[PDB]
């Protein structure tokens, strides 16, 4: 059971004197010889894939900084300077640029792999608490760092996803100024966020050090509603070679795929107009933040009075709460109840490969993320409205009741034994 | 006492690291150079009546357009009713009705209402420009950040922006100048 | 067809007769109200585009306007390391530094560049000091020819800026009809370039990293079967 | 023995959930009751001092950062925006600056108290390796840090301390060019610089956490020869509370004294010369580049084929190593005998205080650092040539023969057993 | 003795007056060379130093050279938030922004300002376009007064600055005697304050965080006295 | 085969491993933008041979003067004694003796140096511009920042400046250009 081998200090002199500094014990009983069970799919690798896409970010990030002047007047500049005259330039702009967006796309496919094999059920709470609390960050250094080139989408994302801190009564105001260092967006605002953009990351890697200490001490979860059976364990293969090997495969294949993408269409999932200096005077159409915001973008301009299932008329009973702080309460909780989904699955099973109900609904999900980033894109004209917020109102559906009831009666299936499944 | 001296010094400790807290959640409010905040005078000097003119100041625009006559009746034909808000932003006054002939501006020190209107181009939703020069479902002004429709005089309708467009303290100076300040 | 240039796909260096001809429209026409300050003007001898003569750079560059200094402030001979020079206002248009990226690209150029055609049968008399576009897009429009609705019934809309080009406006040195059409293509390769210089060494990148990248993907799947061989041959 | 006390997570539900992630089970078990022995005299406590130093001038920089302009046109503009407009401005600067000076200051100690109490022998090498490793990062961001302001001597010093690079032979002057960004220095160094001096204080942590680690897991020196004697150990009290208070007592006056400087006397520890903006045309006259780093610039500027101890004139038998590179040797190897000391003292013994003809050369020692300090500031006219050169020799002199030799004759002493020292 | 100033310890707030008796200088002699651009004028108003009224403020500045722009190239009407001109070239002198830190500093421009005395009797000649000064130690010397090796035998040397002030050159509104020593001193105070404004601020900290500390302090020694009393009471 | 396959992926890793980094340490060579500063060229082209001829570079000022006869004799005639700096500070040479055989310049690709003097227009004291058109009272430069004679080919004399006006590395371009660095 959960064999740890420390492999003792036997191999020879050196491995000897070593018991000065522990580490190498470390590495070999705990993070390489870690007893995976067989049974895993193709699903358990982005974790990999986010480890190596942080690694690429900081260390691409690290090198633009030695040409990357935060200021007004010299920061589009600077970026030109980087893509025209320095050798590399350009690939590391778009490695950082694109990299990004493969950042976000795998976090998802790693969430939603999550919702599926009942990984936030417990005894795993801890990892999807950090979990969270990373993609926060994450979501923050973005969209600090969207707004370094000075182009004219950084200007105006800025603007309202600033706004929104001021659009609560009180303390709103304040904030906003104390954010952006003055009434509205300059300079100040630029430094601040390049100073927190060049240091979150490394607060990231910690929480990904507790992420990866969390489910090193917590077994893995498994296509199955099983444990590794520790009491010997004949299944639970470890983790080098095959594991490494598997993701590393997988990992390479994705890494093609990127630089195929960097190579040949890297402006594709940006925005032209990030490529003209910015004009506070002047505001472009379809500003249109960017990709990764765009479902909580949607559920906070879907409230807005306009349909009978309105609860803004509703909630201007007490009349603090208007619209906006009801979007900004609504995009909040859209993260906090996602936060809170351990504790709201009242059920004593597991993953869904044997809960049919809970299969359906799950598609629907995925098709309602899928929906809402479409729509955040296009106007707030009709028909859109409806879409936006029947999207919405479905996502909070499934967090706050489906589970319940799913967890009260949704046990029509035969669970799986012996985690060694030689079918 | 056992009790009373480790609590005291517990309390000391934290008042002290509070006092050396505080500053670095200080530095970064307005500094010296952004208290400044003053005035700005723009000279109306013969804009061709009826376009729109905009400036740089605060580092938002301040919008003074002239006013065409349909735009006018447009505007002078709003009852009350029906109006999102009726508080007439206009600082240089108090929060009288949301009205033309309070709400379009002073009178060149003569006495005349329906002929300019000086604004914040500011969306109250979330701060994004609207786009002028006649748009929007009602013949004003168009938010392209959510789709929320001003009308002549500025006033909010159609969208989520709560408010009107706010009219900062201006005054004139004697018939070719605008004070914003 | 669709007029594809030479660049657009996985291969394409940049046709450099192109963009030469590109520049002499340019620095004849466009460069009257346009400038492209994020350009500079050694880079019409680096690789990849026009590969002209040195010396014929420095001759241009002390043949274009007076960029005075940053040191002392003295109007000196506007040496090659500076930038293009900047038309700013007063008749004026923006920088054409990227704009091939700022809106398929290029062709947007084109097809704009091409179409200045008369006014249409909704409002004949036009306006005064605009004049018409087949695809300016972010232009004004009469209210005779908007819908019910504010929507315009014009294909394109009134663009400031006036026909750059008539039939024969420029000679080509090394032989060819200079037609408008000809002249559209190459200043919008011109553009192209002035935007995207690194495109060649992009696309050889890419090849490269695909090509070593495919290798080492293969030989980690025969690396996995052959691990994975001894649990997964009597099923 | 070694009592970890893991506290068995007995506690409460709380403390039982928390076996999920480990965390408090390490910091109780390990990084609080950490049994250190009662022998403990007032030098002990500079580690304190040195991390809550990294930590202040983390937090001072990552501050500043959000007002200073990396470039050569608004560097100096941006200081003084620092020290005028911000609010707290010369606070955090003055803090910055000076706690460098308080950083370096501490480490001395902290490595000369080492020196004597045999922290350096076995067991603890990887401790002084990783100690030595610190002390290079630590001095090469100072460096990079010196130069963001763009005052003259700033300039000058980077200019000098990069020439050094070049006087080596056949990749002198590409290493120097690569790392200026060019043949001299501008914009591109700044950048390379501010980017470098932003990113090694983690790794610094980082190395912290190996330096702690491990004199975790090997004890702490204490002031005799002597172990904790693992087999139950009246002697070695917790490290909290008890040294934890004495540690926070001490760093309560450091800290008293530190900030009477920065409010009297803050502008006495730096150079006039770098409060005038940058001339490449005119050098001021003694740069005299800090005083962290006289040390090692006399050892440099030492060796000049000016003396009939000139081993230069020797040396030149091979065309090669000429004096230039001569220097840099000697300065690269005044620390890394330094670092090999460990392997170099050959004695089966331990703290100085029972080895008398040591104490003696480590005074000497001592003085000769202070020598050092006060000759790098003073030109290389006579006599000063021959204090510098006498003073290298006897640096090198004592790291290389002195210690064999009393590792072979120096026990004329009764070594004291039973830690418990109830005197 | 050696003239102390107000601000030389750990006290003494920048006594305003001898600040505006400085203003009155500065801008009626010394700007005519010097300038100030590290130094807002807005700060003329600001607690600390000369606290003078905001209007009069506006007024100055108004009344000064013209700062063109940095948008749109226009000689502006230079508003306080501006800083103060620049005297750069041909026959003019440094900035004083931070000379009262970049020298124990004003005792510095005391004793500079004080001394310009005639030539001495080694060289009464002396030099043309060239002025002596006894302290300014980073001037030319004459060989004449030089020794054998080259260093100078004078006090100080020759500096290019002109002597500023004779006997009554102004006149203080308050009622003060101002000759020329006076003036030395409240200009170097002015400066002093343009160099380091916050100094006040500086003091009061100090003061508080010492006494903060201190109290810190005596109570961790208590608890420490206690805690390790069971262990040193035998001996 | 095991070691084959096995020693082949480790080999390959390595490999685009290795590919990967050493653009790492390519990005801080120098980028575009400094390249076209190392190498800077000045067509001379007739400059009126005897008057002046200064060009900016790395931001100091390169002085390219022609000779005048009056000059040169003064130059020729100048013993190394009673000359400050006799160094001939000029790098594309040896620490040969500050003569005007050796300190006026290369010979056009020909045979002859007395006609052209290139130098670094810097005053070695503090860095100042020496006024230029025969000046001083040895008929060459004057520095009016202390008060610096320099003479006809540049050596310092009669001020503090300790050395004459340094030479750098410059070869021709077959007898009309210059090619500083
Ligand atoms: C002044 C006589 C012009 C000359 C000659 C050329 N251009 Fe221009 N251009 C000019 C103006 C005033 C404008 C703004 C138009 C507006 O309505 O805002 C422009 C605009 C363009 C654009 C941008 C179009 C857009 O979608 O915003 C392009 C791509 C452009 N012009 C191209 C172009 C070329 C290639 C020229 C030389 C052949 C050229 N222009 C000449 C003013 C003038
Ligand atoms: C021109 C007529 C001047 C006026 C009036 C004042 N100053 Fe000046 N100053 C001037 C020059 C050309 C120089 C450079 C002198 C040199 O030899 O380099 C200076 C210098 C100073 C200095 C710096 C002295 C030093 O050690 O470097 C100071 C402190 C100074 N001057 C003060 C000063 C004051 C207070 C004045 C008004 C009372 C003043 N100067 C007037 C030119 C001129
Ligand atoms: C060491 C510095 C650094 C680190 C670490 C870093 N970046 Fe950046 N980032 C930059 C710089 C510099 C820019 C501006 C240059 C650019 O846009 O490429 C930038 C810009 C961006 C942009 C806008 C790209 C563009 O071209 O508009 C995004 C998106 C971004 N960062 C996201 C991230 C994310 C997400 C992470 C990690 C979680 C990250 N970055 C890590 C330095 C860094
Ligand atoms: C909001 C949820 C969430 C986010 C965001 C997240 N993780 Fe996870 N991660 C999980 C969960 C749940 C598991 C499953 C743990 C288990 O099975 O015991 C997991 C597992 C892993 C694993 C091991 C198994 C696997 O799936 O590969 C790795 C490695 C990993 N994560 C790395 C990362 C990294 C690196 C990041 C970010 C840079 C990240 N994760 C972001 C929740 C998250
Ligand atoms: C987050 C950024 C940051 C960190 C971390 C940081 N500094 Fe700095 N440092 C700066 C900035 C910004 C400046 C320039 C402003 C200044 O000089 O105060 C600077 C300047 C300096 C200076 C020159 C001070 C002066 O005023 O001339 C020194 C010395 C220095 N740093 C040393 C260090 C050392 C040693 C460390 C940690 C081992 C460190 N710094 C940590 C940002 C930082
Ligand atoms: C070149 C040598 C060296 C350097 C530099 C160094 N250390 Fe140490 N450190 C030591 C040695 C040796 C010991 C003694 C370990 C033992 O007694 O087991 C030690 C002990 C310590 C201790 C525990 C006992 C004590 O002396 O306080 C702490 C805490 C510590 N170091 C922190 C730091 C920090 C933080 C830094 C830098 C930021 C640092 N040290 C730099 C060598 C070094
Ligand atoms: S920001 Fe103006 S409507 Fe959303
Ligand atoms: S600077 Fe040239 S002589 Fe003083």
């Amino acid at each position: 059971s959960g064999i740890p081998h420390d492999h003792y200090e036997p191999k020879t002199g050196i491995e000897k004197w070593l018991h000065d500094r522990l580490p190498i014990v470390g590495l070999v009983y705990d993070t390489i010889m870690i007893p995976t069970p067989k049974n895993l799919n193709w699903w358990w690798i982005w974790g990999i894939v986010l480890a190596f896409t942080l690694v690429l970010q900081i260390v691409t990030g690290i090198v633009l900084a030695m040409h990357y002047t935060p200021h007004v007047d010299l920061a589009f500049a600077s970026v030109e300077h980087i893509m025209r005259d320095v050798n590399g330039g350009w690939a590391m702009r778009y490695i950082h640029a694109n990299g990004a967006s493969l950042f976000f796309l795998a976090v998802y496919i790693h969430i939603f792999r999550g919702l599926y094999y009942g990984s936030y059920k417990a005894p795993r709470e801890i990892t999807w608490i950090v979990g969270m609390v990373i993609y926060l960050l994450m979501m923050g250094t973005a969209f600090m760092g969207y707004v370094l080139p000075w182009g004219q989408m950084s200007f105006w994302g800025a603007t309202v996803i600033t706004g929104l801190f001021g659009a609560i009564p009180g303390i709103g105001p304040s904030i906003q100024a104390w954010l952006l260092g003055g009434p509205a967006v300059d300079n100040a605002t630029l430094n601040r966020f390049f100073s927190l953009h060049y240091l979150l990351p490394f607060v990231i890697a910690a929480l990904v050090a507790i992420h990866i200490w969390a489910f090193h001490t917590t077994g893995n979860n498994n296509p199955t509603g099983v444990e590794v059976r520790r009491t010997a364990e004949k299944d639970t293969l470890p983790f080098w070679p095959y594991f490494v090997i598997k993701d590393l495969f997988a990992l390479a294949l994705v890494l093609l795929g990127f630089f195929a993408v960097v190579a040949y269409m890297p402006n594709y999932l940006g925005h032209p107009d990030n490529y003209v200096q910015a004009n506070p005077l002047s505001t472009p159409a379809h500003i249109v933040p960017e990709w990764y915001f765009l479902p909580f973008y949607a559920i906070l301009r879907a409230f807005a009075a306009d349909v009978w299932v309105v609860i803004l008329v509703d909630g201007l009973t007490f009349g603090i709460v208007d619209a906006k702080f009801f979007g900004v309460i609504a995009m909040f909780g859209a993260i906090a109840v996602m936060a809170l989904a351990p504790w709201l699955d009242t059920s004593k099973v597991r993953s869904g490969a044997y809960r049919p109900k809970f299969r359906m609904w799950f598609w629907f999900l995925v098709l309602d993320f899928v929906v809402l980033t479409w729509v955040g894109a296009m106007p707030t004209e009709y028909p859109y409205d409806w879409i936006s917020l029947i999207a919405s109102t479905y996502w909070f559906a499934y967090f706050l009741v489906i589970l319940p009831l799913l967890g009260a009666t949704e046990k029509p299936e035969p669970i799986p034994a012996s985690i060694e499944e030689d079918f | 006492r056992r009790d009373f001296l480790y609590h005291a010094t517990a309390a000391t400790g934290v008042v002290v690291t509070g006092a050396a807290v505080w500053p670095l959640i200080n530095q970064m409010n307005a500094s010296a150079d952004v208290k400044a905040m003053a005035s700005i005078f723009v000279d109306v000097s013969a804009v061709e009546v009826g376009t729109q003119l905009t400036v740089k100041w605060r580092g938002k625009p301040v919008f003074i357009r002239r006013r065409d006559e349909k735009d006018i009746e447009l505007a002078r034909s709003v009852p009350l009713g029906a109006l999102r808000d009726t508080s007439a932003e206009n600082a240089n006054k108090p929060g009288a009705e949301a009205t033309d002939e309070n709400r379009t501006l002073p009178a060149f020190d003569g006495t005349n209402t329906g002929e300019w209107l000086v604004m914040l181009g500011v969306c109250t939703h979330l701060g994004c420009v609207p786009m002028g020069d006649k748009s929007g479902d009602f013949g004003g002004w168009f938010c392209p950040c959510h789709g929320s429709h001003y009308d002549s005089a500025g006033r909010i309708r159609k969208g989520p922006a709560p408010r009107n467009l706010d009219i900062p303290v201006a005054a004139f100076v004697d018939e070719t100048t605008i004070k914003l300040g | 067809p669709d007029h594809a240039f030479s660049f657009e796909g996985i291969f394409g260096k940049y046709d450099q007769a192109q963009l030469r001809r590109g520049f002499q429209v340019y620095n004849e026409v466009c460069s009257a109200c346009h400038g492209m300050k994020f350009v500079p003007i050694r880079t019409l001898a680096d690789d990849g585009g026009p590969q002209l003569d040195p010396t014929f750079v420095r001759e241009y560059a002390a043949g274009l306007d007076t960029i005075i200094d940053k040191d002392s402030g003295e109007e000196r001979d506007r040496k090659e390391t500076d930038m293009f020079p900047t038309r700013v206002g007063d008749g004026m248009g923006p920088d054409l530094s990227v704009m091939a990226k700022a809106r398929g690209g290029p062709e947007y150029i084109y097809n704009y560049v091409i179409g200045f055609e008369e006014n249409p049968e909704c409002a004949p008399e036009g306006i005064d000091g605009y004049y018409y576009n087949k695809t300016f897009q972010i232009g004004g429009v009469p209210d005779t020819c908007k819908d019910a609705a504010g929507v315009k019934i014009t294909h394109g809309s009134w663009a400031r800026m006036p026909p750059p080009l008539v039939d024969d406006q420029v000679t080509y040195e090394d032989g060819t009809p200079a037609t408008v059409d000809q002249m559209a293509q190459d200043v919008s390769a011109f553009l192209m370039w002035a935007a995207e210089p690194k495109l060649v060494a992009r696309k050889q990148m890419g090849l490269v990293a695909m090509v070593m990248l495919g290798l080492l993907s293969v030989m980690l799947y025969l690396t996995n079967k052959r691990l994975w061989a001894p649990y997964k041959g009597h099923k």
